[PDB]
């Protein structure tokens, strides 16, 4: 069921500050005491934040395209947002990926998909029994299926600090499907900190189709639910990067080319 | 998939979970972690 | 052999391991068609 609810508005497109969010270890492979050079696609600094201030007055999941590398944040209050099902045309007629969780193990398929215009998360207020999970209702011409660990995972109606953050980023290279963590402990009002993290390789998943458009997943509150928050959006830019790792083996401080002559001088 | 020549010893080190290799200015992998859990360094220059 | 098929009609060239199996009514401009309606067929095509 397309279980799709009255409470979607069309928005302000309100953006911010990217000073210097979305780092990864861009390999497998100690560096210490230098200055190392190369080339990806990454947020540019300082750029805009795609800000999404969904309250209860707005609900936000419209059609999200890919477009040439991504990232997601959310300073979260006991992960509400999860959910990443990618793919091509978001119906059965597209074999997507679902990317979701039973709360504490990651499940995903790959196949044609009853993708709905609102499948969800049908999560109580103080337990969150997912009464409307039916997410896996049709399955044919399948490609993939894969199941993780069963990890500590809490979903519940929350607020107070920002506490939680994920710091998504999802990377594909020639189907390989990258997938980066890092954890960071804040608190703002809901104004966006400045600083910067490694993000870190939880995964790949080889998985190969036309990886264009897709949705988030949230859980609704069976009256919907988000609470005085927000979500932010980025895109990835194909730029040369200058990093600078210490003597303890970390990611200190990255610099790019490309958005600053300074900084093209710096990595000169 | 390493061959090489030269010398090992123990790490000094603050190696990650998933890591193997260092290549240290370069290309050179600098250190293993041994497949049977152990974290060394690596001087291939003997002495020459 | 007309039990195995491939394709051979798209929208531009492809990607590196990639994989769709979407028999799209097929047509140089959209139209989601009832094939063989004129300038709408299927990209599958059998062995013999």
């Amino acid at each position: 069921r397309c279980t799709t609810f009255d409470d979607v508005q069309a928005p302000n497109y309100t953006q911010h500050t990217s000073s210097m969010r979305g780092v990864y270890y861009p390999d497998e492979i100690f560096r210490s005491d230098t200055l190392y050079l190369t080339q990806d696609l990454f947020l540019p600094f300082y750029s805009n934040v795609t800000g999404f201030h969904t309250i209860n007055h707005t609900f936000g999941n419209p059609v999200i395209p890919f477009k040439d590398g991504i990232y997601f944040a959310a300073t979260e209050k006991s992960n509400v947002v999860r959910g990443w099902v990618f793919g091509s045309t978001m119906n059965n007629k597209s074999q997507s990926v679902i990317i979701i969780n039973n709360s504490t193990n990651v499940v995903i398929r790959a196949c044609n998909f009853e993708l709905c215009d609102n499948p969800f998360f049908a999560v109580s207020k103080p337990m969150g029994t997912q009464t409307h999970t039916m997410i896996f209702d049709n399955a044919f011409n399948c490609t993939f299926e894969y199941i993780s660990d069963a990890f500590s995972l809490d979903v519940s109606e929350k607020s107070g600090n920002f506490k939680h953050l994920r710091e998504f980023v999802f990377k594909n290279k020639d189907g390989f499907l990258y997938v980066y963590k890092g954890y960071q402990p804040i608190d703002v009002v809901r104004d966006l900190p400045s600083g910067f993290n490694t993000l870190k390789p939880i995964f790949k998943l080889p998985l190969g189709i036309n990886i264009t458009n897709f949705r988030a997943i949230l859980t609704a509150f069976s009256i919907w639910g988000t609470s005085a928050a927000a979500y932010f959006v980025g895109y990835l830019k194909p730029t040369t990067f200058m990093l600078k790792y210490d003597e303890n083996g970390t990611i200190t401080d990255a610099v790019d080319c490309s958005q600053n002559p300074l900084a093209e001088l710096k990595c000169s | 998939g390493l061959t090489g020549t030269g010398v090992l010893t123990p790490s000094s080190k603050r190696f990650q979970p998933f890591q193997q290799f260092g290549r240290d200015v370069s290309d050179f992998t600098d250190s293993v972690r041994d497949p049977k859990t152990s974290e060394i360094l690596d001087i291939s220059p003997c002495s020459f | 052999n007309y039990n195995y098929k491939y394709r051979y009609l798209r929208h531009g060239k492809l990607r590196p391991f990639e994989r769709d199996i979407s028999n799209v009514p097929f047509s140089p401009d959209g139209k989601p068609c009832t094939p063989p309606a004129l300038n709408c067929y299927w990209p599958l095509n059998d062995y013999g």
